[PDB]
């Protein structure tokens, strides 16, 4: 239930994010970006075990 | 007056707002007259003048020409930074060695 939990917060990530046209972003676009590694993590442990 | 049309050529502008941005400079430059003192700027993470004209110049109608064609040659790309453009913008108008 704890890797539940950890998907439906990716897929809130997911859908958190807005698109600008020419390399603009908004300000919680980087905030958003640098909770990557949280879940790439999360997901690369679950793998292992 | 004493002008300075701070232009945001960022990313998100691109399309019909930046043809509404450079129509509505064409238009507010067209209401300087020959007493007042006008420069354009352009901000992306970095400020920049969008013509060759490095301080406040004379709005009359040769220099006003030069600006409106520096707006009209102007692309949208980036992201944005208030605070590297309003230091240029108040850079701009503490100079004081030049006509004004
Ligand atoms: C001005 O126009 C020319 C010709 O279209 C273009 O090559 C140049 O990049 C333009 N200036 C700027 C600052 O983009
Ligand atoms: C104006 O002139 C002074 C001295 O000539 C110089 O130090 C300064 O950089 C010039 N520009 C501005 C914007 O003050
Ligand atoms: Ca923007």
């Amino acid at each position: 239930y704890m890797i539940l939990a950890t998907i439906i917060a990716n897929c809130i990530v997911l859908a958190l994010e807005q698109h600008l046209p020419d390399g603009d972003k908004t300000p919680m676009s980087e905030r958003l970006d640098d909770t990557e590694p949280y879940f790439i993590g999360i997901f690369c442990f679950e793998a292992g075990i | 007056k004493d002008m300075l049309i701070l232009v945001d050529v960022s990313g998100s502008v691109s399309g019909l707002t930046l043809k509404l941005i450079r129509t509505s400079v064409s238009e507010m430059l067209e209401t300087l007259s020959d007493d007042d003192f006008v420069n354009v700027a352009s901000f992306n993470s970095n400020a920049q003048d969008v013509s060759c004209f490095q301080h406040l110049v004379q709005a009359n109608v040769r220099n006003k020409k030069v600006l409106k064609d520096a707006v009209n040659n102007i692309t949208a790309k980036g992201i944005t930074d208030y605070k590297k453009g309003f230091s240029f913008a108040f850079e701009q108008l503490l100079n004081y060695n030049v006509s004004r």
